């Protein structure tokens, strides 16, 4: 057994928090660390987002 | 009947190198072929045996009556293939030589024999 070959992958997302942009307005949110707002996805489904 | 079994062995050894020799050649076309196990015959034992028993032969689509043996790969291969290329080209020059041997024999033994039978 002597060749191997090499295949990329894509495990998961990084979940570090970036940085956060104060803008004077009252509707702009940033979640804790670790937490997602939920909204209906395209096809009728639920996904989560930042 | 005489001459026809001194010169059996050396005819049989020839064809069957021609035989050997098409199965290289048919291994060589297919090297790239993917799930192509190599395949190869033993010289000697079908040698002795095409000289117990007269060539026969499958059918006749016909092909000869010889074992055809699968070859140990070397290395692995993901298309699955056995086919290496360094032992494919060394057997086939060494089957091209013995091929011209057995031709450099035959025609020595007929020259040898029309020698005597001139005058």
């Amino acid at each position: 057994a002597t060749r191997t070959l090499v295949t990329a992958s894509t495990p998961g997302a990084d979940m570090t928090p970036g940085q956060l942009d104060y803008t004077s307005r009252p509707l702009d949110v940033a979640l804790q660390q670790d937490g997602w707002l939920v909204v209906q996805a395209a096809d009728g489904a639920e996904g989560y987002t930042r | 009947d005489r001459l026809d079994a001194a010169l059996r062995f050396q005819q049989e050894a020839l064809n069957l190198r021609a035989q050997r020799q098409e199965i290289l050649a048919a291994n060589i076309a297919n090297a790239d072929t993917p799930g192509y196990q190599a395949r190869d015959i033993d010289f000697a034992s079908e040698l002795k045996k095409v000289m117990v028993r007269g060539r026969e032969e499958t059918g006749g689509v016909s092909s000869p009556a010889v074992d055809l043996l699968y070859r140990v790969p070397d290395q692995p291969s993901l298309d699955g293939n056995t086919v290496d290329m360094d032992r494919e080209r060394t057997q086939f020059a060494d089957n091209s030589l013995k091929y011209q041997m057995g031709l450099t024999v035959l025609g020595s033994q007929l020259k040898g024999m029309m020698n005597v039978l001139q005058g």
